């Protein structure tokens, strides 16, 4: 009944829904925080501070582990080894292909770990889903036309998509196992910042603060003195 | 989340009565008409309700021949 | 023309009329004509130009319908009564 | 169908809950223009006149009319003990022998039961009463609820209402036929 | 090429057409032979045993009518032959009227015939 | 500025119901002589009206009525 | 049964919003149509010069049934236009019973198939021709004024939306306005005429009036003048809605504007009922006896119609450069030899009436599948004409100009002998069916005196044939100035196909290329049939010409 | 307790509603010869007040004899119009 948290569901935070993969998700976003702090030197405090806080979280959320991990991560492992051209980000791109009726994965590494980004197509109404969800981008060009107007309306892609039945060539992508509703409490309980969702959103501002705190090299010297008499009040003696 | 008629038919009724209730009991009301006429009325002749004659709308002429009738002539007057 | 009707006893088409043209449709066609963006002078045409084809096609057809109608129609000095 | 008329009737009239669409023209006025009903009485008659014949109507239609529920058919059944001597006597566990005055009461109060003006002037008061009391539930609407946006109302007529209605169009003839109680439409009554 | 449920619902469309024009047309092809526009010497003998034997019955020949004889004459040249615009209207005749375009003397005159031959064999034996 | 289509819904649809109805005032002044003939013949007139209104029912033509989960999934798989 | 398929399709289409759904609306809208042939095809079994149905505000006749079935047939034909997809990819390793029947084949088919094309996209096109198919087979056994006025409305009205359903065209709005603009007054001149019959004759029942122009017909206080003033307006309206000139410039402009899917369905149906219907009321205001109502007999309308429609329909079609307004003019002269046999009213003209009404419908509907065929073909072609680029609505009519057809021949040679065969039919060259039409019109008229307009005829034929050679010229005397796409065939370019089995497991994957892509079989096949019909008709002629030597044999007899 | 003032106003529309069908009950019975009023009225009712017309000179007159008075047989009238029919 309750053992899952279903996705997606009000968490009583408006506008925050429930994370279909928690504990990856988190996993991802602080593995890829401390791979963009190599940009920045080893004596900044900054570094230095959001290092040890990272990793601290990134213990106790590798603390908890879903049942039946073990046994999943193996054939998963292989299931990307003898199928790697299916989820590579130079071959299908950033999103794991342009079909987004069909299931869609990508492998991804950062910092000496593997991820699989998989996109889901939406569940949507029988009644109301036109084509199985096919994107419609309008009519083919008919009539006289010309070679570059049929090459702009796309002609060249029916060379290159697939039918969304067509499945022999792929392997389907299983999903990894999740926490329970229990051990996403006891993960709230040690990291000790709230939901665990409104943790994924701190935990995504980390990540985008190190590309600014990159850019603007807040470890450089100050940049502009106080010239004399600049935060001056009107204190007596 | 709602359900869909051909697959579940009477799960469907039920979401219907509570979800969309003007509609479905319009559905339902509408049928009743077609049902009344099907059960009531063989009833009734079942109980003796006989339907009344018709009212007449046109003088009642009478069949068959003229009865040749005796009375109320000239003489009389 | 529905009191002209309802007047000589046809009550019933006569405020069928009433409720269906001056009820509905007059009211679609205010609608539609209080939407559309009408600028007055381009619907304008020169209308002197057509009198004389006024002149003749109200001629031609006068003569002609008129003998088409029946006696009753047209039953309108010893006057009959 | 009375609920429906009724309150078709103040969808109808523009009354408040419906009336939100007629009540956005005073916030969106400006600072440039303004209306045009101003100083005319005639769009208030026009108003108050509408929504006391659509009280008529609808005590016409769903109420007696001018139709007063007569006691005098009660009288009729209770009493028992009809007397000549005036005395009208009635068999009821309540009663006793009334005193009525034969020559200054009973002969004055039976013609003017029977008067022209005292007996329309009853089937006058009945449909006043009536259509009053429709006039309160009007009143009593407006100071009951917020308004209905214009799309919520449409939805109200259009995806409930006449659904409703439609429904019934097709029910109640065929009751009508399946008890034989199809009126006759000549001059009768 | 359609989605998902599109054909289930095409289907129960095709099936109510099918159970439409199939009843239709299983209707017009019993109602051509009672028109004689097909071979129906079976329903001739079908015909006139069970009007002979609804006359010598005292039944009326074509059932009893709550309509009006007024009405039961406009339901008849409504239905009269009908069947013959099924592909383009639907018609049924449901009332017991007593138009039907024949000469009935000949059912009154076999259910005399059959008294006749009746009373006899009574009167031997 | 474009005006609003469902303003021509709303003149159409009662128009057009507006003549349903009245076709049917003649009924319910003539029931007793209609009958039961009368009766099937109006109602198969009713009948045909209704659907063409679950028509507008289902298509929301006079535009009454018509006024979130992630789909991006991530799986750990651990070191290299 | 239409009545009844138009209920359970609205049903339908009425709780589904989805446009993915049409195809197959379209697809039960032919099998609603098949049981409708089913039930017309068994209420042939009478002889009757007619039996009044309904309260005599309908008739059945057997010339009723046989045109309800034509009707019903050559809906179904226009049907599978939206019915089927436009081209399919086809391999001989999946074209065997066990193929077709209990393999499958998997690819990308949309941009192929164009399966989101517009024409597969409206959902209530199906049910809007059942309308006007209603009003058709309505109008052709209506026997009351009333009925004859609310079926002509019926089939105008539906006429007028198809060809407004391209909501998002300029050109199809714009001619759905001259249509029903033109159409509405029209049915002025129709309800004008109905009124002053019954006003003077105080019954609405074609037979009472029959019967009182038959009492008037013999060689003093009134005359039945109205009759005959009467039915001229009458059949003004039924005129203007045939486009037979004078009443003929809405055609044109109306058949081009509007896609070419849709004028297929707009330019024959409406023609078929309008012209049975006025056969019968020719019939019955016959004047046997000369007298002075034969001078003012209403007939002499289609007799100058006919004669202007021959003229005008010929002689403005020298001219056109653009391929559906040259069509629409050849539809004009077509009417003025339809109009001819109809006015001259003799056993050898209405026999000769009834082919060339059943031919005609027949061969222009040729005309229209392979135009909308070559369409759908130059899919794989590209071409840089600089006058091509600049044309509108290049996806509801892909061939717009007679020029986009030169050099057919070098791209599909017999899809072009079949656009010849059919151009040569309407030319009226033997043995083509298209002769064995008109040879019948002119003797019927030689027979009975019609000498002048005859000579008319076969000159204005001659005219007439001038623009039907210059689409043949284009299309084979030039070379064409459409190329294979170069991309299409680029032997990088191939898509894969997968056939499966009936547990869905590879069988085999095929590599395929452009050449591979073809016009679907429900094109090709009708497209076939027909050609045939009209090029073989010599060796067939028994039971068609039969079946209207019988029909005016009824219709005259007695 | 009963704000009486408020229902001061509603008792005066009952009031008008009384002396419209009080007055309007007494002007027709007058009118109609101190007699009550006939209301539903089709062709027939209107022909019969006609013919009472004709024995009596009033629309609503009523007389019991037996026989019609003479000259009732030429009395009957016959209505002219110029214009509808
Ligand atoms: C354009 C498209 C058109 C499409 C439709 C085509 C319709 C074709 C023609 C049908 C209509 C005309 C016939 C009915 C008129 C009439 O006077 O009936 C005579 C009939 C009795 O006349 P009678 O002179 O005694 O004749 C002998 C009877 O057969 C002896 O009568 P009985 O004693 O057997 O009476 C009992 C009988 C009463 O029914 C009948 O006898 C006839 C009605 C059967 C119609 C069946 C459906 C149509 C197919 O009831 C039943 O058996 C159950 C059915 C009741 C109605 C159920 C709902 C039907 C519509 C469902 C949707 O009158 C009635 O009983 C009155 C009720 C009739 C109601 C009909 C409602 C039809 C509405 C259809 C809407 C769509
Ligand atoms: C008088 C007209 C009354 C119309 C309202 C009837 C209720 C209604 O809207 O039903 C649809 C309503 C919506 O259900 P849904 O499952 O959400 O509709 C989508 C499905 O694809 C269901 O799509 P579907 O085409 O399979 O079903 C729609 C259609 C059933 O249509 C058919 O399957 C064949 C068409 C029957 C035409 C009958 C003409 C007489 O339902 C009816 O209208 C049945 C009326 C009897 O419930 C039904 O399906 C009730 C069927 C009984
Ligand atoms: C006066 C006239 C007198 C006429 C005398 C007879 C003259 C010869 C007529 C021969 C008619 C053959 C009809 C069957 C046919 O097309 O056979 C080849 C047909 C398609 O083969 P294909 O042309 O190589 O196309 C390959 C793919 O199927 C890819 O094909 P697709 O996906 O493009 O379309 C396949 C199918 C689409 O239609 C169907 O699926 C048929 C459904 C039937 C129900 O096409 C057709 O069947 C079109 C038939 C049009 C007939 C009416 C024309 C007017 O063979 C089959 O696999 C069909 C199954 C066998 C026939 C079953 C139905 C027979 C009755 C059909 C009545 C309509
Ligand atoms: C050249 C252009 C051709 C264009 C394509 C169409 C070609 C055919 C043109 C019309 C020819 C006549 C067709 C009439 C309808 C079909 C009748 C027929 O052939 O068989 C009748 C038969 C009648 O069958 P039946 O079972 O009713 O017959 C009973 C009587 N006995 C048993 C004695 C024969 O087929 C049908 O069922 C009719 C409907 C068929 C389905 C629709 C077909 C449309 C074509
Ligand atoms: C026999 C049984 C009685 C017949 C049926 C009685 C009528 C019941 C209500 C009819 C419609 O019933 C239901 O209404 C809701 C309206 O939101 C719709 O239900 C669905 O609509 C669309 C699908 O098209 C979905 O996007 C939406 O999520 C869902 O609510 C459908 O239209 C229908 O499933
Ligand atoms: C179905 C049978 C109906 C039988 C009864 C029919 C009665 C019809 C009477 C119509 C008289 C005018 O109708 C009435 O006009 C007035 C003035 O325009 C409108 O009143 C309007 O102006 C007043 C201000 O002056 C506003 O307070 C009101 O909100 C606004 O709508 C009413 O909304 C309308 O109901
Ligand atoms: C190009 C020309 C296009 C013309 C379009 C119209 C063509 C019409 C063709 C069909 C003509 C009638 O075809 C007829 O069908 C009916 C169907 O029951 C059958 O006819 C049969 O009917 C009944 C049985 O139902 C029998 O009692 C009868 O004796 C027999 O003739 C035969 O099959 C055929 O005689
Ligand atoms: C005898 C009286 C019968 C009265 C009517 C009986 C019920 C028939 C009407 C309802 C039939 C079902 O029709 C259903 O209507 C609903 C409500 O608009 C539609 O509703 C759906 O589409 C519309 C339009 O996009 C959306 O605004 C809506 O949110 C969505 O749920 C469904 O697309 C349609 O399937
Ligand atoms: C490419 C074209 C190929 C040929 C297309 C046309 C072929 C079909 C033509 C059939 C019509 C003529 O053929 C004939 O006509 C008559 C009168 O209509 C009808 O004849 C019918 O009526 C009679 C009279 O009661 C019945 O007894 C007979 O059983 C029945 O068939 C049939 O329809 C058909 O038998
Ligand atoms: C000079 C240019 C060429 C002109 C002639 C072309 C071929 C003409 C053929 C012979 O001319 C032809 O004669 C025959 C018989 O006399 C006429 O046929 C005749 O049939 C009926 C028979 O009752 C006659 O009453 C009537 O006078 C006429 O119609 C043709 O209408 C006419 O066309």
């Amino acid at each position: 009944k309750g053992k899952f948290l279903v996705p997606g569901a009000p968490t009583g935070l408006t506008g925050l829904g429930t994370h279909p993969s928690p504990r990856s998700a988190l996993l991802y976003l602080y593995h890829s925080t401390l791979e963009k702090l190599k940009q920045i030197p080893e004596h900044s405090v900054y570094r230095q501070s959001v290092e040890a806080v990272t990793r601290h979280r990134l213990a106790l959320v590798e603390s908890v582990v879903p049942e039946g991990y073990d046994a999943w991560v193996e054939r998963a492992k292989k299931l990307l080894e003898e199928h790697a051209d299916q989820f590579d980000p130079t071959k299908v791109g950033p999103e794991g292909g342009e079909e987004v009726q069909g299931a869609r994965a990508v492998k991804v590494e950062r910092d000496g770990r593997v991820f699989v980004v998989s996109r889901l197509p939406k569940e949507e109404d029988e009644r109301v889903l036109e084509w199985d969800g096919e994107v419609d981008e309008g009519p083919e060009l008919e009539g006289s036309r010309t070679l570059e107007e049929k090459i702009e309306g796309g002609l060249e892609k029916i060379f290159t998509r697939r039918d969304v039945k067509d499945t022999v060539g792929r392997v389907e992508w299983e999903p990894e196992p999740q926490l329970t509703a229990e051990q996403v409490a006891e993960l709230e309980n040690k990291i000790g910042a709230g939901l665990i969702e409104e943790v994924i959103q701190v935990a995504e501002g980390e990540l985008k603060l190190v590309d600014t705190m990159v850019k603007a090299r807040v470890w450089e010297p100050l940049e502009e003195q106080p010239r004399p008499g600049q935060w001056e009040y009107f204190e007596r003696k | 989340t709602t359900p869909r008629f051909w697959s579940t038919p009477l799960k469907y009724c039920r979401w219907a009565a509570r979800e969309r209730p003007a509609l479905f009991f319009s559905v339902v009301i509408g049928a009743l008409g077609p049902v009344t006429l099907a059960t009531v009325p063989p009833l009734r002749r079942l109980i003796g309700d006989v339907d009344a004659a018709p009212i007449p709308l046109t003088y009642p002429i009478p069949p068959g021949p003229r009865k040749q009738l005796k009375g109320y002539d000239d003489d009389t007057e | 023309v529905s009191f002209y009707l309802i007047l000589i006893g046809l009550n019933f088409v006569g405020l069928s009329y009433l409720i269906v043209y001056i009820g509905a449709v007059s009211i679609l066609f205010l609608f539609i004509l209080m939407l559309i963006n009408i600028r007055t002078s381009e619907l304008q045409s020169n209308t002197s130009n057509s009198i004389p084809l006024t002149i003749l096609v109200g001629i031609i057809i006068s003569s002609f319908l008129f003998k088409m109608l029946p006696y009753g129609v047209i039953i309108s000095k010893n006057d009959l009564f | 169908v009375f609920i429906i008329f009724f309150i078709g009737s103040v969808a109808e009239t523009n009354r408040a809950p419906f009336d939100l669409a007629e009540a956005e023209s005073e916030l969106v006025s400006g600072f440039m223009t303004e209306h045009a009903a101003v100083i005319f009485v005639f769009f208030f008659l026009a108003e108050y006149g509408s929504i006391v014949l659509m009280c008529i109507l609808t005590s016409i239609l769903f109420l007696g009319g001018y139709l007063l529920i007569s006691l005098l058919d009660i009288i009729y059944n209770n009493l028992l003990s009809w007397i000549v001597i005036g005395k009208y006597i009635i068999f009821i566990f309540p009663f006793w022998g009334p005193v009525f005055i034969d020559l200054g009461l009973y002969e004055i109060i039976s013609y003017l039961y029977n008067a022209p003006t005292v007996e329309g002037s009853f089937y006058g008061l009945s449909l006043g009463v009536k259509t009053s009391i429709l006039i309160f539930v009007f009143i009593w609407t407006r100071a009951s609820f917020p308004r209905i946006r214009f799309d919520q109302l449409m939805s109200f007529c259009w995806t409930v209402l006449l659904p409703i209605l439609f429904a019934l169009i097709v029910l109640v003839p065929c009751i009508l036929y399946s008890f034989n109680i199809f009126p006759v439409n000549i001059s009768l009554l | 090429q359609v989605g998902r449920g599109g054909f289930a619902k095409a289907m129960r469309l095709a099936g109510f057409i099918g159970l439409a024009g199939g009843f239709l047309y299983f209707y017009q092809r019993s109602i051509l032979r009672f028109y004689g526009m097909s071979e129906n010497a079976r329903e001739v003998e079908m015909d006139m045993r069970e009007m002979t034997d609804r006359v010598k019955a005292g039944l009326p020949l074509y059932g009893e009518s709550r309509l009006s004889p007024a009405m039961q004459g406009v339901a008849a040249r409504q239905s009269r032959y009908s069947a013959l615009f099924f592909g383009v209207m639907p018609w049924f005749n449901f009332v017991n009227h007593n138009q039907h375009g024949v000469d009935t003397a000949k059912y009154y005159q076999q259910a005399e015939r059959e008294l006749e031959a009746e009373r006899l064999a009574r009167e031997q034996a | 500025s474009p005006f609003n289509i469902s303003f021509f819904i709303y003149g159409l649809v009662f128009l057009l119901l507006d003549l349903e109805i009245l076709l049917l005032y003649p009924f319910a002044v003539s029931e007793y002589v209609n009958s039961a003939y009368g009766l099937a013949a109006a109602l198969i007139f009713i009948g045909i009206i209704t659907i063409g209104f679950v028509y507008e029912l289902g298509h929301d033509a006079l535009k009454v009525h018509s006024r979130l989960k992630s789909s991006v999934v991530i799986s750990y798989l651990g070191n290299i | 049964m239409i009545m009844i398929s138009i209920l359970s399709l609205l049903l339908s289409t009425s709780v589904t919003l989805r446009r993915d759904m049409s195809i197959l609306f379209n697809r039960i809208s032919i099998i609603a149509l098949a049981y409708c042939i089913l039930h017309d095809t068994m209420s042939l079994s009478f002889i009757s010069k007619g039996i009044g149905l309904h309260g005599g505000l309908l008739h059945i006749t057997n010339l009723t049934q046989i045109f309800h079935i034509f009707i019903f047939i050559i809906s179904i034909l226009i049907l599978q236009l939206t019915s089927f997809y436009p081209r399919k990819v086809w391999i001989p390793e999946y074209s065997s019973l066990k193929d077709i029947f209990f393999n499958k084949i998997l690819y990308y088919r949309t941009k192929i198939i164009n399966k989101m094309g517009e024409h597969m996209k409206i959902i209530e096109y199906p049910l809007i021709l059942l309308f006007v198919i209603s009003g058709a087979v309505f109008l052709i056994s209506t026997n009351d004024l009333v009925s004859i006025f609310l079926s002509i409305e019926l089939q105008s009205y539906g006429l007028y939306l198809l060809s407004t359903i391209y909501r998002n065209s300029e050109l199809s709005t714009t001619g759905g306005l001259i249509y029903f603009l033109l159409g509405g007054l029209s049915s002025c001149f129709i309800l004008l005429g109905t009124s002053l019959l019954y006003v003077n004759s105080g019954t609405t029942s074609l037979d009472g009036l029959y019967i009182l122009n038959s009492i008037s017909d013999v060689n003093s206080w009134y005359k039945p003048y109205y009759l005959n003033f009467s039915l001229l307006i009458f059949s003004i309206g039924f005129l203007f809605k045939v486009s037979a000139a004078p009443f003929h410039f809405w055609s044109p402009d109306v058949y081009d504007a509007i896609p070419t899917i849709v004028t297929t369905f707009v330019a024959i149906i409406a023609k078929i009922s309008i012209f049975i219907f006025l056969l019968e009321l020719v019939y019955y205001t016959n004047s046997n006896a000369n007298s002075y109502l034969s001078e003012f007999s209403w007939t002499y309308a289609l007799l100058i119609s006919s004669l202007l429609s021959l003229i005008i329909g010929t002689v403005v079609g020298l001219t056109q450069f653009r391929i559906k307004r040259l069509l629409a003019y050849s539809t004009i002269s077509h009417v003025g030899f339809i109009l001819l046999a109809l006015s001259v009213s003799s056993i050898e003209s209405t026999q000769a009436f009834i082919f060339y009404l059943i031919q005609y419908s027949i061969s222009n509907l040729n005309a229209f599948f392979i135009l909308i065929t070559i369409g759908f073909s130059l899919y794989g072609y590209v071409t840089n004409n600089k006058e091509y680029k600049s044309l509108l609505d290049k996806n509801n009519s892909p061939i717009q100009l007679i020029s986009q057809l030169k050099g057919y021949f070098y791209i599909n040679p017999l899809l072009s002998l079949s656009l010849a065969i059919t151009i040569f039919s309407f030319v009226g060259v033997p043995p083509l069916v298209g002769f064995f039409a008109k040879q019948m019109v002119l003797s019927a008229a030689l027979d009975n005196g019609y000498i002048f307009l005859s000579l008319i005829a076969i000159i204005t034929s001659v005219i007439g044939a001038v623009y039907y050679l210059n689409v043949i010229k284009e299309i084979f005397f030039y070379s064409p100035e459409h190329e294979v796409n170069p991309v299409l065939n680029e032997s990088d370019s191939n898509f894969s196909l997968r056939i499966l089995n009936e547990k869905n497991v590879l069988i085999r994957s095929v590599l395929l290329k452009g050449r591979n892509i073809f016009i679907s079989s429900p094109f090709s096949i009708t497209i076939s049939i027909i050609t045939n019909v009209i090029l073989l008709f010599i060796f067939m002629n028994k039971e068609w010409l039969s079946m209207g030597t019988i029909l005016v044999q009824i219709l005259f007899s007695a | 307790p009963v704000p009486f003032e408020t229902l001061i106003p509603y008792g005066i529309i009952i009031a008008m509603f009384g002396v419209t069908g009080a007055g309007m009950a007494k002007v027709r019975h007058m009118f109609n010869g101190d007699k009550r009023h006939r209301w539903s009225v089709d062709q027939w009712d209107k022909q019969q007040m006609e013919r009472d017309r004709r024995l009596t000179g009033h629309l609503r007159g009523q007389t019991d004899n037996p026989i019609a008075p003479p000259g009732f047989e030429f009395n009957n009238p016959w209505k002219v119009x110029x214009x509808x029919x």
